[PDB]
């Protein structure tokens, strides 16, 4: 969904017409479009860097690298990087979009689960997206890093 | 000299870092908080001849040992080094008001002045008696509402008798 | 506008007549005199050597010296006395002296960088401390240059000087211009990181090795992009 | 150190009376611009490692010579390029600090008190300052009036290096 | 970005919906500020290829140093024509509007290329950032946005 | 004579450096009040006649003793009564004068600087003046900020007289 | 030292009558044009070093006999001395463009300024040639817009043009 | 301008005393001190635009920095070559100077008295002549005691610079 | 405050009876005062660590001694950290209203804390005390009333 759909969507199922109120949720949406498309587009340029740097941050040299922690075998340590690549990706979607519920609907459903099963450090992850969140925040400035963190941040509270 | 715009410097120079956005949003109240400062020590200084000789009659009101014969506020001399005196302390205290931080107080009005006390033989605790008898007409003359609009000077307030506070006690 | 209240002066080496002008020693100071120029390697060391008496040789810096007052000088415009008056009334000994010194320790040092005169005793920087606090620093030097000590002895056009020096210590090197558990814990933090033991599978282990096989990597070819003709460089098979 | 309110006092106190209202309204022009300043504070702050490294590259793109010529006075070496953002790094602080204080206070002592001593020793020109900060006066991205007064301190310093 | 919406209501079986003809028609509007961008790019191009060698070999000497691949006259002169290259495909995908014909011919394959080259191609990375870089320094503010863009999309592209 | 300009120069002068940011912030800030002080300049001009002739009767209401004591001190005589005008006739020019400068300057030199002493010899009782101010205080019905700058300066002379 | 607000003073004083109406709306300029004096003067400062140097390419190109051997700026400490005085002027010029009247250039830069060059020898009219060779460098380093809002930033460009040209003519 | 005859008068005039034994001692030192530096001062004149072109050389191999880059300061152009050769002609004029003179006199006044001024301002960077002075210390070719002398004023302008 | 009166009438199962909104609504009046003495308490920290430590170390001289805890520079700055935490959590009761934001984080398992870290109770609860004499000096009389209320809650609970 969208933060048009969703606006479409609320004042669909009371059968209402667009009123002022929706009109207002529009065209605010349409004048943050343009740092959101620009923010997506210098997330989209150093994507690798970003999660690199992440890592660098808070992943490396502990003892989750070392043997014993979950992140010895050099397929985890690629698992890893999937992983935070696709937090990173699905929060740029969420960012563009305006509206979370692609994060709910594609990332954060059966995450829990899978992290448990596996036997996933949550908090190890946690740390990881917030890394994730100040490094991007770093490069992308404040005013957008503010709706990046607001949507790593829904990551990062929907997988505790 | 100092200031509380500098002490942030010299407390983060001594660090060595970059001054933090919640580091500068405690100091825009100081922006906002300078329409208030900037007042209060003019409302002093406009009284200041009326808070030194009301408060002359105050130490002298309570200890008539001054003005008694052999006293050491005794003779005409002595008497007009009193005056001399009773508004060196006002002056140090208004630049502190205005700085907002007592670093200037502290080296120019209070450091080593209890020696001279033990020196000369003036009483020091005497002094500090008539100091917080200012500061009830320093606040009061301060406080009172008479054509400003109406804000909540209160927390500047505080600030204000504590430099009195300070200068008192590290005198007697 | 009270006067001074009378003090008391103690015995010291300037008090004595110290009698004649063949009889001193080398040590004595040289008492550089505007008057006697000769030629500008004397104004510079009359210029320099009013600079140390003031500023104690480390400051001169650049930004310190008022370069507008040493041209002035030469010039002959203001005397030398109007001109440590200038010194001594300028922000950048303002900064320097006054802003770090108590009013009783600036007292006792500004007597011994212009009149070269250490402090009698106690009473007598009490004596002078009021004068500062109600006239001002520069009603306070104002009235050092003013008096009587100054200008019979110093004269209209002799740059300062310590008098009668022969058994004490210099006063620059003497007396200067001066006068955290929180760290100590924090380096508490740092050698309880070090004393752990470093875990099975560490990079540190290995770090020696890199030293001993050293190997620095090569130096930068030097061969710039601009010059490389590129479209012309590529060989064909 | 320098402060339009600590001048306020200096000045009163040297002439050794009270706060007149011609002191109290220099401090009143420190607030009228005291919200002007930080505005340029948060944009220098926040582009840290942007500005240092960017501005570190560019002494070496105009001056091709200080990267390869062997000695302790250039960064030929890596710990010639670590003490380039020792610098730099620091020259970016004390901007920030002048812009805080409302005065040149603390760009005067902490940097450009002694700056003309040790360059004639240690053979740092001052060349490689005065161009690394122009780096900084462009790509510092600062709109409206506070890239106007980012802008007075930087070029205050360059005069104090040439 | 035509060849885009065609496909895009070619797999389904419905029309090209007028949205899609609405980005045509605006796409069709902003087409002449497109050409400006790429002659403007295309007549300076030496510079840029100069200044990006420039800031490369300033930033990573490794390409200059023997162990790497950009080693002597020959193999820098390849390194400046794969440069040259890539700012041919940014002033492609200036006109085409869209990433497709860039992509086709510099981004799908080439890190199986350039493994088997031997070169890194985080260089390469910094090269065309460093082609950015100067290209804006070339342009206008509105235009190096819109060339930024395109570079931007290199530079994600091959890391 | 002081001046919140002139502050800016004199410290920029004995220090020999330039006029950086430091100093130009202090003229910013008397700017902005030189345009509230001339509504209390105004504010007084066209109350010349009526504040001093309400000032100096309010002097003879509350000191019936000057009124009628023979003496050169005094002003029982109609030469004593036109030297009333004569005095506070001047004491609003330079009030007038002083928030049109935008400080104590002129002020400074030329009522308060050896009024101290004339007072000694002539005897003119300073409480005289400084209870003829008391009326300029309450009388000159200004109102908004610029009664509050005409205030300040009222009692600056007084904290002079007494 | 004076003002635009205090020459008006003591143009009134030495009159010794209250100011008009019709004076003071003459002066409400000044409080208008202290937006557009406090930057000019902070436009010229800031390219202080850069107008100097280059001026000291401008009477050194026109006048070569300066380095020759047995010039007057010839040796090392003449032309540092040079350079010392080169930019003197452009703090007593910057004086003069902040207080909006030229007494107090009038009384610190050329008050006898004249007397010193048939002292020493140094040549007084080479120096107004190379101090006018400032003002076009000083008044299209002022003038020019590049980011500062439009505004008529020429009525007191013929004061800074005022100031330099009373400055060139009263040395030779 | 220094002398170790004229520090044997100026010594001998602050203290008001006559000319005793311990100044004519100074005197006589540089006597038999002179004679060996005037073979040092022969042997530069004879060898003056050998050593000035082969130092100024000197200073290009080493730095190819200067002869390329366009600008005012460097030698990229002929005015720029014409005026190496002003320098370090200048140069060579007052170490010959010096050694005439028996002391530090002259170097000290006419050359490095606001050295380190001029060098801040223009952008010259004193390593180009410190080097340009290593040149005509290694190849002045004298020998003997004229040798070290000759290198002693030398390195003492490499001091100053440094 | 809020917190007690809520878990208090959520007990029962009655509503929050009107007397708890009365000294809710009280809390919300005196809360001004409340920050204005939070913030005197925060800015002067280190004065106030500076205060305690010397007035504990002139009272017992045991931990200065070698047989003593706080023996050395490192023990002695965790012990001003530990006062320093201690006023921490004045700060925050002090702000709370009521003492139970302040008992949950330094009251509740203290003394098994202190037991098996060797150090006595007694003499902390003297630093308390010190805290407490400083700010009293630091404070007005009614600001040093309500901050003495928190201090002697920590002075009772250590004992
Ligand atoms: C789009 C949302 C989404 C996520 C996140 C996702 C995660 C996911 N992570 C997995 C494994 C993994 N995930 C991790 C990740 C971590 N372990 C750590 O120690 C770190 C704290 C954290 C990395 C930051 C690791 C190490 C494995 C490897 C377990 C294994 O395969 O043996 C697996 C098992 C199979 C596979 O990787 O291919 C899934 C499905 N799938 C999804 O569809
Ligand atoms: C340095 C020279 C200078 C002074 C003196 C100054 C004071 C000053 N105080 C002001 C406001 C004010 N000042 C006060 C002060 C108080 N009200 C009370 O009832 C309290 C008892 C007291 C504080 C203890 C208040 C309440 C206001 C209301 C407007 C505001 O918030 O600024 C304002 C707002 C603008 C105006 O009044 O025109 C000025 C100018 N401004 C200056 O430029
Ligand atoms: C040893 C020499 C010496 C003298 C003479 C002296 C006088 C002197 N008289 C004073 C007050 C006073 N002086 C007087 C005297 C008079 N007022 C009148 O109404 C009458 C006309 C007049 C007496 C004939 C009065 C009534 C006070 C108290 C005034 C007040 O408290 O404001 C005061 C200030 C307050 C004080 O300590 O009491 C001094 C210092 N001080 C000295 O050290
Ligand atoms: C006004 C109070 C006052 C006094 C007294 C005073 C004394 C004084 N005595 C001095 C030296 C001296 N004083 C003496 C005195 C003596 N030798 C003997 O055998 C006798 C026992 C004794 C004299 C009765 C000697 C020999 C020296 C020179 C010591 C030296 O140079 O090593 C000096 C150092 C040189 C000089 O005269 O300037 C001072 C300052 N200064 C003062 O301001
Ligand atoms: C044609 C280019 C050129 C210039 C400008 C020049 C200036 C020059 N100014 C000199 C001195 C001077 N110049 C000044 C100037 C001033 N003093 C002040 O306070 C004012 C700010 C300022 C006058 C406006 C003074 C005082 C001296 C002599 C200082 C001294 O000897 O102590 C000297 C020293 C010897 C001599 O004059 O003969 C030179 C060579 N030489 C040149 O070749
Ligand atoms: C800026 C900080 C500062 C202070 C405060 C200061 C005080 C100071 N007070 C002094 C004397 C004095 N101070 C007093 C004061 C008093 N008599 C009383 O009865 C009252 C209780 C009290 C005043 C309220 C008296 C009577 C003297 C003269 C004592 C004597 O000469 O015996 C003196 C010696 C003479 C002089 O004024 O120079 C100093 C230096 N100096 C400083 O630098
Ligand atoms: C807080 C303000 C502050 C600054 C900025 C500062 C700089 C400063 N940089 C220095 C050296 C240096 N500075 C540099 C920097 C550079 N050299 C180059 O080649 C590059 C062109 C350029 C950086 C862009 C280097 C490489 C050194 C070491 C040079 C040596 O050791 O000889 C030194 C002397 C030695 C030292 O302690 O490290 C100082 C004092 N000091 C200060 O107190
Ligand atoms: C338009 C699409 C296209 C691409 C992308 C392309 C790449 C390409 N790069 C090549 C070589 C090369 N490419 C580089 C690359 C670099 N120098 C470095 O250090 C950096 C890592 C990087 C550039 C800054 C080097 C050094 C060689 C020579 C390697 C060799 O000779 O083995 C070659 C083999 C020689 C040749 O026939 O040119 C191809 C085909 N060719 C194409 O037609
Ligand atoms: C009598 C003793 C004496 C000396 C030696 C002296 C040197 C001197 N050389 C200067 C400039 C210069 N100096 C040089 C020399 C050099 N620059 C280079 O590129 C080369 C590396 C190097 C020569 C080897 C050049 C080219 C200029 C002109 C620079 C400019 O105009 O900015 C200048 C400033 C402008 C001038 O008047 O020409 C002085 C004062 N002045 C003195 O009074
Ligand atoms: C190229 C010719 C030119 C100049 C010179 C120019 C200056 C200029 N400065 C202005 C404003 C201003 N200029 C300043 C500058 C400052 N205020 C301070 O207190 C600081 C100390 C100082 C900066 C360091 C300020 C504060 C304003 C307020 C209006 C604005 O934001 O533009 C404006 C706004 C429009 C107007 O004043 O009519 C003009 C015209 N405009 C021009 O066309
Ligand atoms: C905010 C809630 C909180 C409390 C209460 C707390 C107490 C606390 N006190 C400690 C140590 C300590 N605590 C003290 C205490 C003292 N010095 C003395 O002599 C007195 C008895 C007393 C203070 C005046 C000493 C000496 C140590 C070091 C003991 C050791 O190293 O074994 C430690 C272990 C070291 C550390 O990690 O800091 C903890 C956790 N920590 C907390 O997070």
């Amino acid at each position: 969904q969208d933060a048009i759909t969703a606006v479409i969507n609320s004042a669909d199922v009371q059968g209402k017409y667009l009123d002022t109120a929706a009109l207002e949720k529009l065209k605010a949406y349409f004048s943050t479009g343009e740092l959101r498309v620009r923010a997506a587009t210098t997330i989209s340029a150093n994507a690798a860097a970003i999660v690199k740097e992440a890592v660098a941050k808070s992943l490396l040299y502990s003892d989750i690298t070392r043997p014993g922690g979950n992140m010895y075998t050099t397929r985890r340590y690629a698992a890893c990087i999937r992983d935070l690549d696709y937090y990173l990706r699905y929060a740029t979607y969420a960012m563009l979009a305006g509206d979370p519920s692609i994060l709910d609907e594609r990332v954060l459903n059966g995450l829990k689960e899978t992290y448990n099963s596996l036997g996933v450090p949550v908090g190890a992850t946690v740390q990881a997206i917030q890394a994730i969140k100040e490094v991007t925040a770093s490069l992308v400035g404040a005013d957008a890093g503010k709706e990046m963190g607001i949507y790593l941040d829904y990551i990062s509270s929907g997988l505790s | 000299t100092l200031d509380v715009f500098t002490k942030v410097v010299s407390q983060a120079d001594s660090r060595g870092e970059f001054l933090s956005n919640e580091q500068l949003d405690a100091l825009a109240n100081v922006v906002k908080e300078g329409n208030k400062r900037l007042d209060v020590v003019n409302r002093i200084t406009s009284n200041a001849s009326a808070i030194v000789t009301n408060a002359a009659r105050a130490l002298f009101e309570e200890q008539p040992q001054l003005i008694a014969p052999g006293g050491n506020a005794y003779t005409n001399r002595r008497m007009a080094a009193c005056l001399r005196d009773m508004e060196i302390i006002l002056r140090y205290v208004t630049y502190a008001i205005l700085a907002g931080d007592a670093s200037v107080l502290d080296d120019r009005c209070l450091n080593g002045l209890r020696e001279t006390y033990q020196a000369l033989g003036t009483p020091g605790s005497s002094v500090a008696v008539g100091v917080q008898k200012m500061k009830d007409a320093a606040v009061g003359i301060a406080n009172d509402p008479n054509g400003i609009t109406k804000g909540d000077c209160s927390q500047l307030i505080s600030e204000v008798a504590s430099y009195f506070d300070r200068a008192a006690a590290a005198v007697g | 506008a009270l006067p001074l209240l009378q003090y008391k002066p103690s015995s010291q080496n300037h008090r004595v007549t110290s009698f004649g002008a063949a009889d001193q020693n080398e040590d004595t100071p040289y008492i550089y005199r505007i008057e006697d120029v000769s030629s500008y390697t004397d104004i510079q060391n009359i210029i320099w050597a009013s600079y140390r008496q003031v500023f104690s040789e480390h400051e001169i810096l650049k930004f310190n010296r008022q370069k507008t007052l040493e041209s002035q000088v030469k010039n002959g415009s203001i005397s030398v006395r109007d001109f440590i008056r200038g010194l001594a009334k300028s922000e950048a000994f303002y900064r320097l002296v006054v802003s770090v010194n108590n009013n009783y320790r600036l007292v006792d040092i500004t007597l011994k960088r212009l009149l070269g005169r250490s402090s009698y005793n106690k009473d007598e920087q009490i004596a002078w401390s009021i004068v500062i606090g109600t006239k001002g620093f520069s009603g306070f030097v104002d009235a050092l240059i003013d008096s009587e000590e100054y200008t019979k002895n110093f004269g209209e056009n002799i740059v300062p000087y310590q008098r009668k020096r022969m058994e004490g210590r210099p006063h620059n090197l003497v007396t200067p211009r001066y006068g955290d558990w929180r760290f100590t814990l924090d380096k508490f933090y740092s050698r309880k990181s070090q004393e752990k033991q470093l875990r099975e599978g560490d990079p540190r282990k290995f770090a020696d090795l890199a030293a001993s096989v050293g190997n620095q990597g090569n130096y930068a070819q030097r061969i710039s992009a601009f010059d490389i003709d590129y479209l012309n460089a590529v060989p064909n098979r | 150190v320098k402060t339009p309110i600590t001048e306020a006092i200096a000045a009163a106190d040297t002439q050794g009376r009270f706060l007149g209202n011609t002191e109290l309204q220099s401090a009143r022009g420190r607030y009228e611009r005291a919200a002007a300043s930080l505005e340029a504070a948060r944009g220098l702050t926040s582009n840290a490692q942007r500005l240092i490294d960017g501005a570190t590259q560019a002494v070496y793109q105009k001056f091709p010579y200080t990267t390869q010529t062997p000695g302790p006075q250039f960064a030929a070496d890596s710990r010639g390029k670590s003490k380039c953002a020792r610098d730099v790094g620091h020259y970016l602080r004390i901007i920030t600090y002048s812009l805080v204080a409302g005065g040149t206070g603390p760009l005067d002592e902490y940097l450009i008190a002694g700056l003309a001593e040790i360059n004639s020793t240690f053979d740092l020109s001052p060349s490689w300052y005065v161009e690394a900060l122009k780096h900084i006066k462009a790509n510092h991205g600062l709109s409206g009036q506070a890239a106007n007064e980012a802008n007075t301190y930087i070029d205050y310093a360059i005069n104090a290096l040439s | 970005i035509v060849t885009k919406s065609i496909v895009n209501a070619d797999a389904e079986a419905r029309y090209l919906s007028p949205g899609e003809l609405d980005r045509i028609k605006s796409f069709v509007a902003g087409g002449q500020q497109r050409l400006r961008i790429a002659q403007a790019l295309t007549d300076n191009r030496e510079r840029l290829v100069k200044q990006a060698g420039d800031q490369l070999f300033q930033k990573r000497p490794d390409v200059v140093s023997p162990g790497g691949n950009a080693y002597g006259q020959e193999m820098t002169a390849t390194c400046l024509r794969d440069l040259d290259y890539y700012l041919r495909l940014v002033t492609y995908g200036i006109v085409a509007g869209d990433v497709t014909p860039i992509e086709e011919i510099g981004v799908i394959g080439v890190r199986e290329m350039y493994k088997s080259l031997g070169t890194p191609i985080e260089a390469v990375g910094e090269g065309v950032r460093a082609l950015k870089n100067a290209a804006s320094t070339l342009l206008s503010a509105e235009d190096a946005a819109e060339a930024g863009s395109y570079f931007d999309y290199v530079v994600g592209a091959l890391q």
